RNA sequence: AUCGCUUCUCGGCCUUUUGGCUAAGAUCAAGUGUAGUAUCUGUUCUUAUCAGUUUAAUAUCUGAUGUCCUCUCGAGGAC
């Protein structure tokens, strides 16, 4: 969703955009990593299979 | 008897009924 | 420096009513579609 | 079909719960599923 | 005859309101030059101490004095108690608020989403 | 004009108020037969006698609603 709050000082908006990009990088790098593990066969954990299908 | 009603049951009426159902505020701790 | 409050569409922790309007607020078309579609009709 | 009582419940339900909890709202209503409530809203 | 006015503005810092209040209270006070001269002829040069200059252990106050400051305390306390003027419980307008916390949250939302 | 008290009105605070996270955390919602009573609900009633039917009495039901002139069911009169 395109997120835009009506009157919110810019320094705050830049802080938030910066930190959401931090968490997004972390989230999708974890998705890449777990997908390689699942593809080649290393983990059988059953919460990672479902978490990863939802991420992708 | 199915027949067109008179005024209506518009939402604000529901919100006002629920707000006036105000029983969860309850009675004050009794002074003794 | 005043900070607007957040009204989320997912969390309503305290169960509060907010009117539809304030709940709500918080497209391009190229010009080559015309040339394609009319070339097809012709 | 849809009856004015029901969609007047739906306006208030959306006003309270938010625009993303369709299963809650669907539970407020007898004989409606969350798919139909969401459709009627949109 | 005399004339002046002072308009209210933004609370900008707590310091501004504090200062206004001090101005008012200061203007009120009226000092007795009698007691001043009486206190003066006893101590003389001690009257005019720099930050670092002079020293006498403690000045012990007659109770009657202490009552003055206590009374002013109670007055300022009351005046401060009245800081927020409440708007009377008006049911006349449409109610889309479940409780008073919700009613006030809806009011804050009204002031930020026009 | 000034001081104080009271009444109403308005502005400003009103953060003093939306416990954190994930795979929106996940998921989903399946019954009588007969009549009949009562209660709600909706509704419907000035028109003038009299005859009858009827009924404890009403009611209901049925049946018509003084002649002559005349002017506009209406009116002044010979009656």
């Amino acid at each position: 969703i395109p997120w835009k709050v009506p009157g919110l000082p810019t320094p705050i908006e830049n802080m938030i955009l910066r930190y959401v990009k931090a968490k997004a990088d972390w989230w999708t790098n974890t998705a890449h990593y777990n997908r390689e593990r699942i593809r080649r066969g290393a983990t059988v954990d059953k919460t990672v299979c479902k978490k990863n299908l939802g991420r992708l | 008897n199915k027949a067109p009603a008179e005024v209506q049951i518009t939402a604000e009426q529901l919100l006002r009924e629920a707000k006036e159902r105000e029983l969860e505020l309850l009675p004050p701790p009794p002074q003794q | 420096w005043k900070i607007p409050p957040c009204i989320s569409n997912w969390k309503n922790a305290k169960g509060y009513t907010i009117p539809l309007d304030k709940r709500l607020a918080a497209v391009h078309i190229n010009e080559n579609f015309a040339k394609l579609a009319e070339a097809l009709y012709i | 079909v849809w009856r004015n009582t029901e969609d007047e419940i739906l306006k208030a339900a959306v006003m309270k719960y938010g625009k993303n909890q369709w299963s809650r709202i669907a539970s407020l209503l007898h004989r409606k599923s969350a798919k139909q409530c969401k459709a009627r809203w949109y | 005859k005399k004339k002046r006015k002072n308009p209210d503005l933004g609370f900008s810092d707590y310091a501004a309101a504090q200062l206004r209040q001090y101005h008012r209270l200061t203007k009120q006070i009226k000092p007795d030059m009698e007691t001043y001269e009486r206190l003066r002829e006893k101590h003389g040069e001690e009257f005019f101490p720099t930050s670092n200059s002079l020293l006498h252990g403690t000045h012990v106050p007659s109770t009657e004095e202490i009552d003055r400051m206590v009374i002013d305390l109670e007055k300022q306390i009351e005046k401060r108690d009245k800081y927020s003027r409440r708007r009377p419980y008006n049911d006349d307008a449409d109610i889309d608020y479940i409780n008073e916390r919700n009613a006030k949250f809806n009011k804050k939302a009204e002031r930020f989403y026009g």
